[PDB]
DNA sequence: ATCGGATGTATATATCTGACACGTGCCTGGAGACTAGGGAGTAATCCCCTTGGCGGTTAAAACGCGGGGGACAGCGCGTACGTGCGTTTAAGCGGTGCTAGAGCTGTCTACGACCAATTGAGCGGCCTCGGCACCGGGATTCTCGA
DNA sequence: TCGAGAATCCCGGTGCCGAGGCCGCTCAATTGGTCGTAGACAGCTCTAGCACCGCTTAAACGCACGTACGCGCTGTCCCCCGCGTTTTAACCGCCAAGGGGATTACTCCCTAGTCTCCAGGCACGTGTCAGATATATACATCCGAT
């Protein structure tokens, strides 16, 4: 009776067994396939990553360890595709990105 | 000699800082008067979370600065520096808000 | 009463990316938050199309299919080859 | 207790530096009082929505849940709230 | 194949409010997607819903509710009324 | 839709009349102006400076 | 003596009649063609229902009357009655199509 | 059998025609080709998620139904084709 | 176009801390193992929609062609708006205190779930015929020069 | 500005096929048991909200005022509207091939469902430094005289 969770047969991070649980009770379809989870919360690491990747860039390119929501909105904000993917979605703490129109500089 | 900058400096500081800073610029008392003031319209003596209300606020003020942002976008477009109800009005249409 | 979360996964993640980089209590639960909804839309969406193939059953094609659907170009790329290796790095189980 | 005018409680300070954080420069007094319109008529819909919620949640308290569901009705989602 | 619609119905409800009038198949092709669309509004609000009430059960307070944050005003009202009493008259035997 | 047909003195309704109608009911409009209507056209709008003088 | 109607009167009235009429104003088989022509870019060789692009067509042809009628809008803004194709564009960017 | 440049297969009297349709006077030139690459772009998306709809299909006919998913996943759903 | 002065802003520093990383004991969802059914997959068949081509038409597109109409550039002014400084004011901290109402557990029960037996409401298919679409022609009304 | 002319509205008549009505022909709706269970409800907490009240102050309102963009007007250019002509290919009608779409019938791989056990997750404490904050400082930049 050796145990294994999926994840680690997956050698991955997010829980295999916990999000197929969820979408269970998600009520979205009958059955389901076994490796539709793994896959899921495969990319789902990896979103993860580049999103938590670009806001660690910010952070320390303000010199802070721990990283803050206008790091996240800046982030989002930068990525093309990131921000194309979340263009209608707010975040708290966001703010606005530095922004500044031609002609509001005076000549 | 007193000294006073010329005029928008200041205000394009103040554009700048605001664009630099990111927490809100509503007070919260006035905003959360008005929100019960609204909730009693449709049912009385309602009863909220502060985590709630300052949810109110700040996706309102998202909102409200991103309606700031296009329609100085379209008074660009209208060749001026100043704002113009008929901007914000025609900017809501445009945002299918009419 | 026992609440579930992702942060020890985000911060599992955050750390095989950036070891050296913190994390706010804040952003995390915005992180939470934030693949709960694009679970959820992929969910939706999966649950849609094998409603329109009329198949009771949800399978990783589906996944691969919706996500395509829903990442903006070259991301769902990348996505899905991570998301292969997943499956094969399963099946060879 | 009976509230009332707390929309005037908007300050135009406040409106301008709203205005500023999304990079105006000069602004009329027109827009003021309009844009409280504007907002109490935003608001107005999410509250009510939100309470409709709460409506169904049979509770006499309003939670941040009743708004984040609002928003993403409304299509205008937010995160940081469970 | 034996495919399902409602454009009976549709014809039944038209005599019922223009009983001298008729219609366009195309036009009822798009009344009956109309009638599909509105259907799986109010259903997936209703699920919804309940998954934040956490229910299993979907009833008609669930109806009720769903229709009015669908339906503006009047038309809200009118529906509610409608629905009411025709839950009524079905419970009344 | 039956009002405008008649009001078009036509009794097999079009998709024009609902089309129509749909662009003359503001909260049904409300309800559906993020939905497309086939044979549809557009429901009569003329602009103010668009007149001649 | 030849006659001829001032500017714009001829298209006012064009105008008048289009939106009297309701069907389609593209031909038929250019669009098809630029269709097809379309899909090849993402596969080769695919079929269609002559409703699936009718249905294209229609959409699409919706889509683009809706875009000309809020430019329309906008150059009122503009204040001119010759479009502009910065107009399209910003009202794409309101569009949220930027 | 390659097709191309079907792009300018648009007339430009069929854009004014729509032009007008949507109660327009005057119009540029520059627009028109500016319109048709909207045009190709508004279509760039449609078409591939649509055969991507039939790419789950395992067909190698494209289907309206198709277009129906794709317009009401884009948000601008249709009516009249089922 | 420059320099000088004012002012506003990025920096180093110090310490305070309270979020926050970290570790626990305890819980239950996840893993592991086993059983069934039946959704899904495959294959042979049919159909039949599509994709292809061919010829004639013209309405439509291409193109040209003035040319008045407005896009636009500039130019005067003035009113409305930034600003800095006054003023007064509620906003925020914070801390107190009550409880109404969320929020939890424990029933018990009505209530679909489900299955089985039954079938008529409904749907594919077949006439059919009449508003409707088209056409031609006459009368009406807008418009551009007096 | 009263006509000429032109695009249009309307009227009658022609011919048509979709709208519709009806007909076989089910399977999906109904009916009726039957059962385990979702939640309805009662009945407890407790806490987060709700209001109270005071204290400090950053903040808000208004003033005066320069000023400068908004606006309004003029003249130009060019350019897009309108009409005329010439070219064409969309359309339309018909034909034809097949290749895919849909169908049905088997067949069984996989998942749902069950039961067992425990170990990763979660609530919960616990030091502790990232950074918040304040201060003095050094640098950048505007504004006006030159």
């Amino acid at each position: 009776a050796k145990a294994k969770t999926r994840s680690s047969r997956a050698g991955l991070q997010f829980p295999v067994g916990r999000v197929h649980r969820l979408l269970r009770k998600g009520n979205y379809a009958e059955r389901v396939g076994a490796g539709a989870p793994v896959y899921l919360a495969a990319v789902l690491e990896y979103l993860t990553a580049e999103i938590l990747e670009l806001a660690g860039n910010a952070a320390r390119d303000n010199k802070k360890t721990r990283i803050i929501p206008r790091h996240l909105q800046l982030a989002v904000r930068n990525d093309e595709e990131l921000n194309k993917l979340l263009g209608r979605v707010t975040i708290a703490q966001g703010g606005v990105l530095p922004n500044i129109q031609s002609v509001l500089l005076p000549k | 000699k007193p000294h006073r900058y010329r005029p928008g400096t200041v205000a394009l500081r103040e554009i700048r800082r605001y664009q630099k800073s990111t927490e809100l610029l509503i007070r919260k008392l006035p905003f959360q008067r008005l929100v019960r003031e609204i909730a009693q319209d449709f049912k009385t003596d309602l009863r909220f979370q502060s985590s709630a209300v300052m949810a109110l606020q700040e996706a309102s003020e998202a909102y409200l600065v991103a309606l700031f942002e296009d329609t100085n976008l379209c008074a660009i477009h209208a060749k001026r520096v100043t704002i113009m109800p008929k901007d914000i009005q025609l900017a809501r249409r445009i945002r299918g808000e009419r | 009463t026992r609440k579930e979360s992702y942060a020890i996964y985000v911060y599992k993640v955050l750390k095989q990316v950036h070891p050296d980089t913190g994390i706010s209590s804040k952003a995390m639960s915005i992180m939470n938050s934030f693949v709960n909804d694009v679970f959820e839309r992929i969910a939706g969406e999966a649950s849609r199309l094998a409603h329109y193939n009329k198949r009771s059953t949800i399978t990783s094609r589906e996944i691969q299919t919706a996500v395509r659907l829903l990442l903006p170009g070259e991301l769902a790329k990348h996505a899905v080859s991570e998301g292969t290796k997943a499956v094969t790095k399963y099946t060879s189980a | 207790k009976v509230l009332r005018d707390n929309i005037q409680g908007i300050t135009k300070p406040a409106i301008r530096r709203l205005a500023r954080r999304g990079g105006v420069k000069r602004i009329s007094g027109l827009i003021y009082e309009e844009t409280r319109g504007v907002l109490k008529v935003f608001l107005e819909n999410v509250i009510r929505d939100a309470v409709t919620y709460t409506e169904h949640a049979k509770r006499k308290t309003v939670t941040a849940m009743d708004v984040v569901y609002a928003l993403k009705r409304q299509g205008r989602t937010l995160y940081g709230f469970g």
